[PDB]
């Protein structure tokens, strides 16, 4: 899965 | 050209190509079925004879015009099915005399509305209404459901709903299960408000929820009966989650959400209002997702925007949705999670090792990883040691490599399902702690395994020539050991099975030779109670509970 | 080959009892410590002596005085430190790798070993000229291990590598790769490195060490084994290779390491014909899958294989690629792989064996714009033709289609590539056969073996005029005369056409559900 954009 | 019938009174005039209601009908007929014909016209006298009819099934014939009083003499009729005909419009007269009617299915007819006079006001016995259609049912007025106070099943198929008058569904006091088909969200908010105090189970079907916007409802603080919410064939976007979750504020008692064959055009980028995340999904204990199609499934996000929302939920199902990892942090946040069903996905020990991290799924008692892509029972059981409260595991339908002598598993694992798992040997991998073992539909030649506590032992559809020793399981309760290769079991085998209370032996090439089939023959009789499935004699077909020998 | 295997026999001396004319002796994995002449004098015919994994400290090559025929000697994995300077001229394979040599034991006399083809060495120090005595032999393998090697006073060590077909280098297996030896090579066919552990801090150390073994005369293959590395460093490793003279690049047992982020890369004109990755362990769980998959998808080589990994997908190339060969065996791919991908029009052979492909009809829509596809192996997946939407859109060009070992039912014949020539459907679940088996008339091979077929509609194999191979075995055929005639008259009129579970002609292969009687035996009047 991927974390957001920070 | 023939109508049949039976003793009870259940006449069957199905696909005999009729152009008229079968002449000569009897007051003996209790259930008439004239489906799939060209009964274009039903006349005044067509159904006067069968006045004792409880069930008239006229589904998908060719009916396009029914005289107003066609049904007047049917006063005992409780099931009426006119679905799938060319009823261009409906008459208030058809249903008036049917004070006994419980079930009335009108879907499938090209009517635009339910006409200008209430159809159902004098049907005090109605429990199941199905109206609407795919391409033409366009209005829903406040008259349409007047005189209805309670219903078990209401099913409005209104995909083409061009207009829904305010407060149509509100007069109905109680609805046990409302199934709505809407193609898009334009009226969902308006209708949802009207059913807040009546519906107990809402099933929403085939809806484009892509651009669904929530906003506070006019309605007053009414405590909602709704306990189940289900989305069948919806298209959803990450935005839709953010709004839909806002609906639960009105249905506080809700305890189950379901998503069926739904498309998520999104990636789990959820941003739930903060009010909602404190609520932790209210009283919703169970969340069920089946066949959720996610176009770019591999790009799916952390799903961490809902880690708090779900701390309270107890049963999660996410089946056949291409799940390939439950992120460790997620797992550690599913504190209260007791049941987890990840069948038919992409879990492999490599991901499972993260998804079951040291602090994962603390309350998990049942794990289901059927039909994933696991290949090593040793690696699997050892990863799962992190699950302290795990008491029942299902790793079935996984094409496993051969199990070894030494494995570790959850020390409380009482249930292991290894069915349909491709194996052909059973070693001491399987833990002694096992009260239930299912090792059926495999390639086992011999089960030779000490498992004291073992109550049940489902081990059917195998290549087992010989039956297992009755010492291997002193407290045994059940043994489903059918569809096997058993010729004949040793006389004096259910001696130490002083506990066996039910058994399976059917579909089996036996050997009913009087000089050898002594024991089996008489034990199957003493306790015909303890047994389902009738043993087939090899070549005779004669039951083994038959003839005994001197 | 006249052999005696005495490994793991806990031995200590060389069994004085052995048959005198023995030719290959293995005493591998024992506790022999010295090898005196009288220990092997008698084995006058000895060609092969394997002594790998023992405890010998010194080795006197005169000891072999009476084994005039000895051509293979393997004294690897001992504790050697001293060695006679003159090895027997009979040698073709001499292995002294993994020992405790201070400096490379190659003396000047090693020049007499004209027949020598395999040389195995180990050392802790290197000087440019150490392998000079063997620089004029037609070597095939130089195995060299730097397990014993530590960095020294910065005064970089050099080492000229003699012309070899293969150069295999093994490093310490439990530390960051830290070799600073300057290694030259002239003629090299295959460089191979084993035990490579990198973070970002020592990434460049490896690229430098490789730089000079990789400077190119002609082309060479490169093989990396047991590389545990950052993703950042892996994208560097690829980029380092792209400009260089490497035709085939192979990676075995790769471990992606600390993080996976978006890395800079451009693929320009390259000598690379083939990347091949097998067995990939991945320790990062959260990352943008684009960042990882695009690094491969945007590659401008002809052949890419990535097998035995946790990968769930492969991205469609952003621009028309030149991939003509794709082999993604044993991953966790899905039927969404390459959906509507119009950028593999050169792709000829695609292999998706051992994955999670569900929907047989989605797998057809995949090849829609694969204008060059001839071979598609989607075997050993989880396919099934029960799809609600059974719309066909096969690539008109498929000739070989392995569908073997899924859960395909019979509707599978409603939808098959127009001009197929080979159709492997064995190990499936077909009883349900349609009347579409003759609207597809060009097959030559056929395998409906190991299924659930009882009978076959009368008049199929008639129009299969081009048929020549057919696997009918392991099927539960109903042999009641009213309808088992057609198949029986058939197997007989075409006895040579029917193959068995092995590959040879066999009309017996087809059997009956009950007797086990060959279907072609049966005579129905
Ligand atoms: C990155 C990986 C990780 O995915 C996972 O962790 C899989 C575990 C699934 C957890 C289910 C939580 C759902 C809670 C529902 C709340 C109800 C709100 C009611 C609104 C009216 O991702 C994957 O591997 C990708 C494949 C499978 C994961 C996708 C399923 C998750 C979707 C949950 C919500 C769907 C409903 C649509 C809302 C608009
Ligand atoms: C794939 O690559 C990994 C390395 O990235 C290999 O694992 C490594 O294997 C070596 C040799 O087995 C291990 O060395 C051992 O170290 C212990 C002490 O730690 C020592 O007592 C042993 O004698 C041995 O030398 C090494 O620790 C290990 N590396 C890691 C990170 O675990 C593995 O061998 C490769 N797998 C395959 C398929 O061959
Ligand atoms: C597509 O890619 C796969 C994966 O690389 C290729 O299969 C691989 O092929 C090699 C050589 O056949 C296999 O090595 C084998 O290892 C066993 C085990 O000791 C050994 O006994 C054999 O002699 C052989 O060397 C390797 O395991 C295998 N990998 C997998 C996962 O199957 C395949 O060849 C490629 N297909 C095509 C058509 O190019
Ligand atoms: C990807 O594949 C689709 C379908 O294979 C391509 O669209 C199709 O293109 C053909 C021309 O090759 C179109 O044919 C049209 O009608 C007749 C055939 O009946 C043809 O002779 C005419 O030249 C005319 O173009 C056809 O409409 C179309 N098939 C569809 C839409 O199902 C598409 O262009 C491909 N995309 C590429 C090449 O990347
Ligand atoms: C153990 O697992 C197997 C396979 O998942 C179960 O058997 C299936 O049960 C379902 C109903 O849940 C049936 O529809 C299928 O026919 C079964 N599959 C086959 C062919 O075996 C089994 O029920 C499980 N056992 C227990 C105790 O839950
Ligand atoms: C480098 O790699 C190629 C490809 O493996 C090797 O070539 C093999 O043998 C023939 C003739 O050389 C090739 O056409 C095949 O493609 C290869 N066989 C396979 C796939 O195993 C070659 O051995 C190596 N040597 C070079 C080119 O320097
Ligand atoms: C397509 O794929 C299958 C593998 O999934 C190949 O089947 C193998 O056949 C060979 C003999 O020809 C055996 O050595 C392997 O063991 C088989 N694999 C198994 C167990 O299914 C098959 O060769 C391919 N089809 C064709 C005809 O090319
Ligand atoms: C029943 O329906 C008719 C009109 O369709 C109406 O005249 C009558 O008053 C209704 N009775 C009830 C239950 O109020
Ligand atoms: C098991 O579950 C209970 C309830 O959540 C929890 O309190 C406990 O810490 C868990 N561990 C065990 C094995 O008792
Ligand atoms: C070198 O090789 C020849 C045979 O090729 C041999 O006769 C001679 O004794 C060898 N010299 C030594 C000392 O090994
Ligand atoms: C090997 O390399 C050297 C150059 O460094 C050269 O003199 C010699 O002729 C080469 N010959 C081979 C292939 O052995
Ligand atoms: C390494 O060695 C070669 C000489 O054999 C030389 O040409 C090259 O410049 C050297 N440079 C380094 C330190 O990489």
């Amino acid at each position: 899965c991927s974390k957001k954009k920070k | 050209e023939s109508l049949s019938c039976d003793a009870s009174g259940v006449c069957d005039g199905r696909s005999r190509s009729f152009t008229s209601i079968p002449s000569g009908l009897t007051a003996a007929m209790k259930s008439l079925d004239l489906s799939f014909n060209k009964i274009t016209y039903i006349g005044h006298g067509d159904l006067r004879a069968c006045a004792n009819l409880q069930v008239l099934i006229l589904k998908s014939s060719r009916i396009n015009t029914i005289e107003g009083d066609a049904f007047y003499s049917l006063g005992s009729l409780e099931h009426l099915d006119l679905s799938d005909n060319h009823l261009s419009s409906l008459s208030s007269s058809w249903f008036g005399p049917l004070s006994s009617l419980k079930y009335l299915n009108l879907m499938g007819n090209p009517y635009q509305t339910l006409g200008v006079t209430s159809l159902f006001p004098n049907l005090t016995n109605l429990q199941t209404l199905r109206i609407g259609n795919v391409e033409t049912f366009s209005e829903i007025r406040r008259i349409d459901f007047a005189g209805l106070t309670s219903l078990n099943e209401l099913e409005i198929k209104a995909l083409s709903l061009r207009n829904y008058q305010s407060q149509s569904l509100k007069s109905i006091r109680d609805i046990h299960h409302l199934t709505l088909h809407l193609s898009e969200s334009a009226f969902l908010l308006e209708i949802f408000a009207d059913i807040l105090s009546s519906v107990r189970y809402l099933e929403l079907r085939d809806t484009n929820l892509a651009r669904f916007q929530f906003s506070p409802l006019p309605v007053d603080e009414v405590s909602s009966p709704m306990k189940k919410l289900a989305f069948r064939g919806s298209v959803l976007t990450d935005e839709s989650f953010n709004e839909l979750l806002k609906l639960l504020r009105y249905i506080l008692e809700l305890s189950e959400v379901e998503f069926d064959d739904c498309t998520l055009n999104g990636l789990g980028d959820f941003n739930p209002s903060e009010s909602d995340v404190v609520s932790e999904l209210g009283k919703v204990e169970t969340v069920t997702i089946r066949r959720l199609h996610i176009p770019q499934f591999y790009l799916f996000y952390d799903l961490s925007t809902v880690y708090s929302l779900l701390e309270k939920v107890k049963r999660i199902t996410v089946e056949n949705s291409k799940v390939f990892l439950v992120p460790c942090s997620f797992s550690q946040h599913l504190k209260s999670l007791e049941f987890l069903d990840l069948s038919e996905n992409l879990m492999v020990e490599e991901y499972l090792k993260n998804s079951a991290c040291k602090g994962a799924w603390p309350s998990l008692q049942t794990l289901v990883l059927s039909q994933n892509h696991l290949r090593s029972m040793q690696k699997t059981g050892e990863i799962l040691l992190t699950l302290k409260n795990l008491t029942s595991l299902d790793i079935s339908r996984n094409t496993f490599h051969p199990m070894p002598d030494s494995c570790q598993w959850p020390e409380k694992m009482r249930f292991l399902n290894l069915s349909s798992t491709g194996i052909r040997v059973v070693k001491t991998c399987i833990p002694q702690t096992l009260e239930v073992l299912d090792v059926s539909n495999n390639n086992l030649d011999s089960f030779s395994l000490f498992l004291p506590r073992l109550q049940e032992l489902y081990i059917s559809r195998n290549k087992l020539k010989t039956l297992p020793d009755a010492s291997l399981f002193p407290v045994l309760l059940v043994m489903k050991i059918a569809s096997n290769q058993l010729k004949s079991v040793p006389d004096g085998i259910f001696d130490r099975l002083t506990s066996l209370q039910k058994i399976w032996l059917h579909t089996n090439p036996w050997d009913c030779s009087c000089p050898r089939i002594d024991y089996l023959s008489r034990w199957l009789n003493k306790n015909s109670q303890k047994e389902q499935g009738s043993a087939k004699c090899s070549g005779s077909g004669k039951p083994v509970r038959s003839i005994i020998c001197p | 080959e006249s052999m005696v295997d005495y490994s793991n026999r806990n031995l200590t001396h060389v069994p004085k009892d052995l048959p005198p004319r023995t030719k290959a002796l293995s005493l591998s994995q024992n506790s022999i410590s010295e090898l005196r002449m009288p220990d092997i004098s008698f084995l006058s015919e000895l060609r092969v002596l394997r002594l790998s994994h023992n405890r010998i400290r010194s080795l006197d090559f005169h000891v072999f005085l009476f084994n005039q025929d000895l051509e293979y000697l393997d004294v690897s994995h001992n504790r050697l430190q001293n060695i006679s300077c003159c090895p027997m001229a009979s040698l073709r394979h001499l292995d002294l790798s993994f020992n405790d040599f201070d400096v490379l034991p190659v003396c000047k006399e090693f020049g007499n070993l004209t027949k020598l083809t395999f040389l195995g060495l180990s050392a802790a120090k290197f000087r440019q000229l150490d392998l000079l005595p063997v620089a004029h032999l037609h070597l095939s393998c130089i195995l060299l291990d730097l397990v014993s090697y530590h960095i020294k006073g910065g005064e970089t060590e050099s080492l000229q590598i003699p012309n070899t077909t293969v150069l295999h280098l093994v490093f310490h297996p439990n530390s960051l790769f830290s070799v600073q030896v300057n290694m030259s090579v002239n003629a090299l066919g295959h460089l191979q490195l084993s035990n490579i552990k990198l973070n970002d801090e020592n990434c460049q150390r490896l690229m430098t060490f490789l730089s000079e073994l990789t400077r190119g005369p002609t082309l060479l293959n490169v093989t990396l084994q047991h590389i545990e590395t950052t993703w950042k460093c892996s994208v560097k490793l690829f980029q380092f290779f792209w400009p260089r003279p490497v035709e085939y690049l192979n990676i075995y047992n790769l471990t992606i390491t600390e993080r996976i982020d978006r890395e800079e890369f451009t693929y320009s004109e390259t000598a690379l014909k083939s990347l091949m990755i097998e067995h990939v362990k991945n320790q990062v769980f959260l990352f943008s899958k684009e960042a990882l998959y695009s690094v491969f998808a945007e590659m401008n080589i002809k052949m890419l294989s990535i097998s035995d990994t946790p990968f769930i997908h492969m991205v469609c190339p952003p621009s028309p690629s030149s991939f003509t060969f794709l082999n993604f065996t044993q991953n966790v791919f899905t039927d969404s792989v390459f959906q509507g991908c119009s950028t593999l029009k050169r792709l000829q052979t695609l292999i998706l064996q051992r994955n999670g492909l569900k929907n047989f009809f989605k797998v057809a829509l995949m090849t829609k714009n694969m204008s060059s596809l001839e071979t598609l192996d989607v075997s050993l997946n989880s396919l099934n033709s029960h799809a609600y939407d059974r719309t066909c859109a096969w690539a008109e060009s498929i000739l070989v289609l392995n569908l073997s070992s899924n859960m395909l039912t019979g509707s599978v014949f409603r939808c098959l590539p127009p001009k197929v020539k080979v159709l492997d459907l064995h190990n499936n679940r077909i009883m349900s056969i349609p009347k579409d088996v003759t609207h597809l008339q060009a097959l030559q091979e056929l395998n409906v073996a190991s299924n659930q077929l009882k009978s076959v509609p009368d008049g199929v194999f008639d129009r299969l005029t081009s048929l020549q191979y057919i696997w009918l075995h392991d099927n539960p055929w109903d042999c009641t005369c009213p309808g088992i005639r057609y198949l029986s008259e058939w197997i007989n009129k075409h006895s040579g056409v029917v193959r068995n579970s092995a590959g040879s002609v066999a009309p017996d292969s087809a059997k009956c559900s009950g007797s086990g009687k060959p279907v072609r035996s049966i005579i129905c009047p």
